Parts: C-alpha cells; structure tokens; sequence
C-alpha cells in the first residue's frame, strides 16, 4: 500500500497554487483507509467593488474639488490594498420638480444659472456614467469631466444616489465575490424620505432599479427620497460597507446619522482625504474570507474525511472549513480515505475543489 | 370606526384623489359635504390642465363627487401676450378646510405673472362665503422673492380658530424655514377686489423671519390650534419637522404670535413634526399636544434598528408640571405617526381620542391605529386599506380628518384618503356600548338535597347592565352566556347543575333597553365522586349587532375596554367544610405481620390495614395497598372483623400496580390482605407503601409509611 504526493511552493503569482502539493496517487486495496495532509494557506489578495457617489449640485459651489479629489485617492488607495478591485460612479443633485428644478422661464430649462450670468447643465436624475470596470485611468477621467448644477433649495437629494446605487446591480455593476464599498458625498442636510411632499412627489422610494436605458434616474421625478432605515435593509442585504464622507460643517450631524445605520462611518471631506482612506483599509480587515473544499467527479465511491485543524492549533473532527482568514494563515486539512467494494476499473481518479479557490485537489488510484 | 361597511369615492384617473380631506357643513342643514382634494385631476376649465379640483361628495345616497363653485373660470391674462398666472402646475386641492360655510381651498403649486419681474413663483386659496368666492394669497403681497413669500406654498397646511381666524402654513414662505399666517375671515372677505393681485389685510398675525441657523425647517408642514396658556383664544401649534439639527415643534399665542414652549425629539431623521394634533386626553382643558416622527427607528427585540415610528404625547399641566410619553410603532417601515388626526371623543365613555396611521404597513397596503385616551393618557382598533396597489402605492391613511360628526353620532366621524390609488374613503365612527355586571352565591349542603326524586338545589345571582350614552336604539338584544363549573378538561364532569334541565350552561337572549334601571333573572341552581374542587362560576355576554343598527346601517359596538370573561368562585358545606380549613393529618400506615414465607405461588401472605388521618373531613381517603412486582390480590379476605366495603381495583399500567381499595377518624378497618407474590424469578429475593390519592387528605407533606417483608 503506497501513497506519494510537488508543489511545495506557499503560493507565488507565477506559482498560482495556493495549496499544498495537490497532485497525490497511491495504490490501494478495497477498505485501504490511507491518510495525508494538505495544508490551504490563502496568500491572495481580497476582492473588492467601490462606488463613489456625488451631489454635485450648485451647493459645491467650490466644493466639487473635494470630491473629485476623494474619488481618485479612494481609487488608488485599494489598489494599493488589493489588486482585485472595481471601480465607478454615480451623481444625483436633486428631482427635476417644480420647487427645484427652475420650472418657469423658456430660458431656465437649459440653464437655471441663467440669472446669474453664468451656466449650469440642466438639473438631472442619477445617472452614472461607468460601470465598474478594472480600468482605473478611464475612472479618473470620467468622474473629472462633470460638473454641477443647480437646484432651489439647500438640502439635496444624493440619498436616492444611495438607493440606486445599492439596488442597480448590472446598471453600474456589482460582483458576488467581491467586498462592496459605497462612498456617499455630499455637503448639505439632505433631504430625508417626506420632503417630496413640498414637491408634489409622494411615492416612497423602492428598493428596485431604475436607471433605464438613458442613464439618468427615470422615477427621479415621480417618487420620494429614500427611508434612512430602507438604506439600512438594502445595504446589508448586498454587503455595502457605506461611508458618508461629508463635510466638516456637517460631519456631527452625519457622524448621529451614522449611529443609526449600522456600520457606517464618517469622514471630514478636503485636500487631506485621509479621513476616509484609514476608514477603506478598516473594512479590509472585516472582509477576511474563509476556506472550504468540494468534492467533483467522485465515482461513487472512494469516502473521504476531513479533519480541521485550523487557526490557532484547533482540533475538531468531521468539519472541513474554518472561516475568517486573514492573507497569511495556514489551515491545514488532514484527508483520509476510505475505499468500498470492488470497482469494475483499474484506473480511476477524482478532483476535490477548494471552493472559490483556483486550483484543486486531484487524488488518483491505481486499484484492482 | 367601522371597516366592514364603508363609503368610498374616486375621480379621475392618475388625479391623486383624496390627497385632502376635510368636512364641508352647511349653516343649520344636514346637507354635509366631505370636501376632498384631487390635486392632479384634469381641469374641465378653458384655456388651462393640470390644475386640479376639490370635489364636493355628498354624505349618503350617492357617490357623486362635484368640483367647487369656483368652475369654469380658467387663467387670467396680464397682457395680450402674458397670463396672469402660470396655473397648469397648480396642486389645487391639496388642504381643504370648512368651518360652517366657508370653504380654504389651496394650491401650494400655483404660481403667477409677477409684478417685479417675469418670472413665476406662491400658493393660493379660495374661499367661499355662500355664493361669493374671493381669492386668498398672503404670501403674493410684494414680497416677490425666494428670499421671502416668493416660493410661499401658502395652503400647504391650514387650520381654523374659534376667533373666525384661519391659520395657514406655507413651508416654503421663507427660504423653507416655514411661517403661520392668522387673517380673520371677514378681513379676507371685505378686503377683496379682483384687479388688485396683492390684496393687504389690516389685521394680519404672521410669524417673523428668522437667522439663518433655522432653515428647511419647514414651519408651517402641519398646524393644529389649542389653548396653551389659558385666556380663551386658540394658540397656534406647528409642525416643525427638520428643526433643531432635523432632531420640532412650536407653539405661538394667538393674539400675540409670541413664543410658548417648544417640544423636541431625540431620534433623528424620524421626521418629528409630520402631523400635530392639539386635543385633551388626561382631563383637564389644557390641551395637550401630538407630535408624529414616521420615520423612528430604534433598538429591536434583536439589538438591531428598525424604522416603526413613535408618537409623543405631551400632558402640559399649569405651573410647569408637564409630563411626556412616547408610543412606538409595530410594523417596519410602516411609517407610523405620518397623519395623526385628533378625533375627540369617539368614546364618549372618557375624553378624547387620537387616530395614528400607518400609510405603508399590513399586508402587500396602508394600516391605521387608534389610541383610546384615559386619565393621564399612557394608553400606549385597526384598520387597512384592502384596495390593491394599481401603479403606486396605495397610501391608505396618508390623509385623514375625524374632528367632525357627520351622522346621529356625538362621536366624530373618520375620512381617509389613499391618493395613490385616486381614491378616498369614510370611516364612520360606531356608538360605543359599555357594561358590567356580577354575580355571587346565595345558599348549607343537606337542606339541599329536599330539592325535587329529589337533587340538590343552591341559588346564584344573574345581574348585568350596560346603559351608556350617545344616540343609537333604544333597546339592544344583548345574548348573555353563563357557565355552571369551568377550569374543565374536555372529560371532565359537572357537579352543580340546573334540575329544571340538568344543563351545565345557559345562554340568555334579552333585548335590554339603555337607562340606569338594574336588571337581572332568577334562577336555581351522591352521584358525584368530585367534591374538594372549588365550583366555578362564569359570566359572558353579546349582542346581536346584525339587528341592532340604525337605518343608516351604522353598526354598534361594545367596550373596547372592559374584557369581560369574568368568573368567580364557590364553596359549599359538606365537602370538606366538616372541617374548617381542610388540613389533613395522615400519618397512613400499614405493615407487614407475616415474615419468612416461601417464595414461588404459595399460600398468599397475610398484610394488615390501619388508618391513622384525624381530620374531620376524612371523605374518599384512598386505601392504595402498593405491592413489588409478580405479586396480586388472590383470595380476597372474607372474615372481615373490622374490614369495609374497600374492594380493590387491580391494574398494572406502566409496570405500576394499582390495587387501588377505598374507604373519618384514624381507624382500624383491617382485616388479612393477601398477595399472591407469584415470584417466577428465582436470582429475586424479598417495598411497601400506601399511595395517597384522596383530595381530602392531600396535602403539600404526606406522613406516609414504608416497609419490607422477610422471605425464606
Ligand atoms: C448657491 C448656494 C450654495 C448658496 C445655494 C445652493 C443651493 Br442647491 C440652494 C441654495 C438656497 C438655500 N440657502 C443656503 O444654502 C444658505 N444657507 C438659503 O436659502 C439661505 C441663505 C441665507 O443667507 C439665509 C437663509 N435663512 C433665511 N431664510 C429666510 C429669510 O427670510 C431669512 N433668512 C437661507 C438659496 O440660498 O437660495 C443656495
């Protein structure tokens, strides 16, 4: 009865193998329970999805730099961190309504800075303009070239930027794998979940889609700013790990709002964006995956166990995962078999797959 | 209110019918409107869409729903080139207000040819006083600006004072930060002259500007009135819902429009100051005041938040003692608080009462709680709206008003309004009934059994009565249901019953009239082995409401309170009442007198039986002569030299053997008892006691007895 594993290596980027020698043969008999181990130490990067939202609006009268700033920082920080990000954006000023979107004169509809000697791009719904692509030089160069426009009131409606965002999957893009981060930036006390009523606009907001084919926001115009609690549900339920990166005028009343949506946080928006950056890198060390292996191609035959010894020399029979993995640790798995019967075959052979892992284990036995 | 039975209206569709609500009355008739807003309806009106109407629907009879008397009469020029106002982006119908004969009837959206410049911006509202119709719009005076009346939305929320004032909240009349604005109706009327567009009332009350810190507060989203400092002229209450870091509510004297209290949550964006009610719950006339938050969220039942909504209720008492409650929501994202309508007194059995609704709660639909108010209120119905949702949510509850009596009622009637499906329903309130009642036994044990063959007779009282006030029928067939013994397993037997029908129930059908006059009925209430048990009475009681309501079909109800169900007990002579308290002594004891007997289905072996319980209520004391395995009673003892009639019952459920033999003084009722102890088991060599199972001598501690017998 012999057993005999080859890829030493603890993982390289040539070297993609993040297991341990998985190439294993023996020669058995039927009821041969052979044993080995493996050992499944994860030494690749974290995945991750980012979205940055803007106001945008006549009240970045100035402020516009600060977020476009934070947008270019926020996008080369995690590269830094990982190399498995992507990246987009999305900007919303407010509803195009009677008592904000300069409803009156022929001449506003264009321009509602027209009274101002100066111009302003007609007040828009939530439109993004990219989806999330790996390609961080085209992220930089379309979130620069748009600007602001201009609405009645103070308070502005980048809340329904967050409900879009957090429910638009393929719109703008979001990966099942991956981390999900939403930056929401905004400089005003927006309006929250009622104000549409001054408006005409009382339909609450929805946890559906409705970019459309036109990028911009289509019930921007017909339905109410989103719950403060409808952001929580629906940011959980996609693994939104949200930031209100606001100003420092407002960074106390933002900081409260904080408090009620569950793991969210703040940060002072300026040159210096580093209010917001060690928070990015503190949602890297939550996001730790885990390891777990599969069984595929198994002939009906050929039991296996699993014995897991995982973090911090911990031993417990018959499980086969340990979940929160830091890049680094190595969980090993001790892999018995156990043989029954008498297959009609000489040679056979099947592969256990580390799950969301690229490489596999492939076990061969040579039998009679 | 009623639910089962209500009246609905619609309009046009897509025409947010029954955004507003309110009652249209007219001067000593009975011709009552239910004035509605339908603020997006298509205009049937020259030269102008998209204007809106408020739709007069009568009370009964019809469903028809008529535009106002202002109809027909489109847009106003200013030049041959220009209209005086840019109507056809108007929201006409959306507050509605009626007092006795006049209609406040505004368009937060309409906007008009302004006179400094070109553009358009204010709100307006039309009144009615009996077939003259003028035109209201205090933030159109000169102040042609953002900065000031421009974006006024004037109407957005208005209300009545007993002084004939009419307060109406514009939210954008400063730059959002809100404003009162108090006329006198006949200052509005008199002053009126159609060529004038800025008409200027002398006696005008309107809240000032304010620094910059207060702004989007939106001052004038709700108003209520009420009397906060006692001089007999209504304050003025608003909702204030984004004030103090969107963490309000102000209060303003009415004939000063100076500063009272103001009231501040603790949540934040819960929206505290949606709607404002200002009614009286504790008892005394200073009225207290409501405050809705739609959007509170606080720690669940899982340590997580969730957004359910709270109310506060606030008992302002004189010299400053005021006191504060908060009542929380049940359903997330229900949106409870939203509409809070001060009702009154919809029990009249009390004070008054608040409506609270939840616009998006219930199954797929809008839900409406209501709150009962009693002494010191703390009082921490349901109804929902059925009608499916179209192409928007039906927001039932979003609008509502149940201050007014429309019927024979005293209680106030509800109207709400579910403008995402165009539609608006009434909620008639229903004449509470309230009652009580009680009962107890009259009657000594063996006078009893002379009762006609002869029973046992005892007797009970059967006296209820509900009374109560308001205006519904005379006479109320109440059924009444009553219960001889409860506390009863479905096998359990009766022990008191009715001889004249051995019934262990009855059920009384009375058509009782309503006064103060005390009614109830008569009635009289050895073959049972239960005795220490208490008898338990029971009372319970209906009416049939199918019958009992009023032309108009308007269904009675009984005490929403008042939980019925109620029992007492009962004792009677000659159970245990031999004894004065009960308390049984039993040291039972029996032993074994015959030792060293062969083992194996041999002569039976020979035990003895003794009572030992002193207790003057020894009835039913249980003889439970317990024996080992393989072992009967075979050969039972005939002498009988002080035995009874204690023949015993032989079973061996669960490996238990029960032997079970039966008898009021210790005594020694014994004679040879004899057990088979057929042992086939050979490897076995040689446990004795007397199970205690009588009621009359059970106790908490059993002196009981134990003991062996020797075999050879
Ligand atoms: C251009 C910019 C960045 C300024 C801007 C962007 C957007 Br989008 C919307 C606005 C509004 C809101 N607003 C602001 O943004 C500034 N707070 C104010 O309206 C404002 C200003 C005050 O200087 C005092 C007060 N308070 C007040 N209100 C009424 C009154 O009779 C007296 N005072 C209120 C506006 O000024 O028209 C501005």
């Amino acid at each position: 009865s012999e057993a005999r594993v080859s890829d030493k290596g603890s993982g390289d980027s040539s070297q993609v193998t993040q297991v341990s020698p998985q190439r294993i043969a023996l020669r058995l008999r039927p009821d041969d329970s052979k044993n080995f181990s493996i050992q499944v130490r994860q030494v690749e990067d974290y995945p991750v999805d980012i979205y940055y939202l803007m106001d945008l609006s006549y009240s970045m009268k100035d402020d516009l730099w600060s977020i476009q700033n934070l947008g270019t920082k926020l996008a080369t920080q995690m590269r830094k961190l990982t190399s498995n990000l992507r990246i987009g954006f999305g900007a919303f000023v407010d509803k195009p309504v009677s008592p904000y979107m300069y409803i009156s004169p022929p001449e506003a509809l264009e321009n509602p800075c027209y009274d101002m000697k100066t111009t302003c791009l007609p007040m828009f719904g939530y439109k993004h303009v990219l989806t999330l692509t790996d390609q961080v030089t085209r992220f930089n160069e379309e979130v620069k070239k748009q600007s602001v426009s201009r609405n009645r009131d103070a308070p502005e409606g980048g809340f329904d930027a967050i409900m879009q965002a957090t429910v638009c999957d393929e719109k703008i893009g979001w990966r099942n794998d991956a981390s999900h981060l939403l930056v929401f930036t905004t400089d005003a006390k927006t309006h929250i979940a009622l104000d549409g009523r001054l408006a005409g606009i009382v339909q609450p907001n929805d946890g559906q889609c409705h970019v459309g084919s036109d990028n911009h926001y289509s019930a921007s115009t017909t339905m109410d700013y989103p719950s403060l609690g409808l952001m929580t549900e629906k940011l959980s339920q996609k693994n939104i790990n949200l930031i209100f990166a606001v100003t420092e005028n407002v960074v106390n009343l933002y900081q409260n709002y904080s408090e009620l949506i569950p793991g969210t946080t703040v940060g002072v928006l300026s040159m210096d964006s580093s209010n917001v950056l060690q928070l990015i890198v503190d949602a890297y060390g939550k996001i730790r995956s885990k390891v777990e292996l599969e069984v595929r191609d198994l002939p009906e035959e050929l039991s296996l166990s699993f014995n897991a010894t995982c973090l911090n020399n911990e031993v417990i029979p018959g499980l086969k995962s340990c979940m929160g993995l830091k890049i680094g640790d190595t969980v090993s798995f001790s892999i018995e078999a156990k043989v029954r019967g008498c297959p009609q075959e000489k040679e056979k052979s099947f592969t256990i797959k580390p799950v969301g892992f690229k490489d596999s284990l492939i076990v061969q036995v040579t039998f009679d | 209110l009623d639910v089962d039975s209500p009246a609905e209206y619609s309009g046009p569709e897509g025409s947010y019918f029954g955004f507003a609500v309110d009652f249209f009355v007219p001067s000593a008739s009975s011709r009552m409107f239910l004035l509605v807003g339908a603020p997006k309806a298509n205009t049937t009106q020259p030269g102008i869409v998209e204007g809106g109407q408020v739709l007069k629907c009568d009370w009964s009879s019809t469903r028809r729903c008529q535009p106002i008397e202002f109809d027909a009469t489109g847009n106003r020029d200013y030049a041959k080139d220009d209209p005086l106002e840019f109507k056809s982006h108007q929201w006409f119908g959306a507050s509605v207000r009626s007092k006795q004969d006049k209609i406040l009837a505004c368009a937060p959206l309409y906007h008009w040819r302004t006179e400094m410049k070109q553009e358009r911006e204010v709100g307006t509202c039309f009144l009615q006083d009996g077939t003259k119709t003028v035109e209201y719009a205090p933030c159109r005076s000169q102040d042609i600006d953002a900065d000031g009346q421009g974006f006024c939305q004037g109407g957005f929320s208005i209300d009545f004072t007993k002084a004939d004032r009419v307060l109406l909240g514009g939210p954008g009349s400063f730059y959002w930060q809100g404003q009162l604005i108090s006329d006198q109706v006949a200052e509005i009327v008199s002053k009126y002259d159609p060529n004038v567009y800025s008409i200027k009332y002398n006696n005008q009350l309107a809240t000032r500007t304010a620094q910059a810190i207060f702004d989007d507060s939106y001052l004038g989203y709700s108003v209520a009135v009420g009397d906060f400092n006692g001089d007999g002229i209504d304050d003025f209450v608003s909702g204030v819902p984004r004030a103090a870091r969107t963490l309000m509510v102000y209060i303003y004297d009415g004939k000063n429009m100076s500063s009272l209290y103001n009231f501040t949550g603790e949540q934040m964006a819960a929206y505290f100051g949606f709607s404002v009610a200002a009614t009286d719950i504790n008892g005394d006339d200073y009225a207290d005041v409501f405050i809705g938050a739609p959007l509170f969220m606080d720690r669940g039942s899982d340590g997580k938040l969730q957004e359910v909504g709270q109310v506060s209720v606030s008992l302002q008492r004189a010299s400053g003692d005021f006191q504060t409650t908060k009542l929380n929501g049940f359903e997330v994202f229900a949106r409870f608080g939203s509409a809070i309508a001060p009702l009154g007194d919809l029990d009249q059995d009390g004070f008054n009462d608040i409506a609270i609704a939840a616009p998006y709660g219930g199954e797929d639909k809008g839900i409406v709680y209501i709150f009962n108010g009693r002494s010191t209120g703390l009082n921490a119905q349901i109804l929902e709206g059925q009608w499916a949702a179209r192409s928007m949510p039906p927001s039932f509850g979003y609008s509502m008003k149940g201050a007014t009596d429309i019927d024979k009622n005293g209680y106030p009637d509800l109207i709400v309004g579910a403008f995402g499906v165009d539609r608006a329903i009434l909620y008639r309130a229903r004449p509470v009934i309230t009652v009580n009642a009680g009962l107890e036994v009259y009657p000594l044990n063996q006078d009893n059994k002379t009762c006609s063959l002869k029973v046992s007779c005892f007797n009970v009282r059967f006296c209820l009565k509900a009374d109560g006030k308001g205006v519904l029928p005379r006479k109320l067939n109440f059924q009444v249901e009553l219960l001889l013994d409860k506390l009863k397993q479905k096998g359990a037997i009766r022990r008191a019953l009715f001889l004249y029908s051995r019934s262990p129930s009855h059920s009384k059908n009375m058509t009782i009239s309503r006064g103060g006059l005390m009614q109830c009925e008569e009635l009289i209430a050895s073959e049972f082995r239960d005795k220490l048990t208490p008898i338990t009475i029971f009372m319970e009681y209906r009416l049939d409401y199918r019958t009992a309501a009023d032309t108009t079909g308007l269904q009675p109800i009984l005490n929403q309170f008042t939980p019925a169900n109620i029992s007492r007990q009962a004792h009677i002579l000659l159970d245990c009442g031999e004894d004065n308290v009960c308390k049984p002594k039993l040291e039972v004891s029996v032993d074994s007198d015959q030792k060293k007997i062969y083992i194996g289905d041999d002569n039976p072996l020979t035990l003895i039986v003794k009572a030992q319980n002193q207790g003057e209520g020894a009835y039913e004391a249980e003889l439970i002569v317990s024996i080992p395995l393989q072992a009967d009673f075979i050969g039972v003892v005939r002498n009988n030299e002080a035995l009874a009639r204690l023949s015993c019952a032989f079973k061996t459920e669960n490996q238990t053997r029960q032997v079970v033999c039966d008898l009021k003084a210790g005594t020694q009722l014994l004679a040879g008892l004899r057990f088979s102890v057929h042992q086939q088991s050979e490897m076995d060599t040689s446990k004795f006691d007397l199970q205690i199972q009588s009621s009359n001598l059970f106790d908490k501690v059993s002196p009981v007895v134990s003991h062996k017998v020797d075999l050879a």
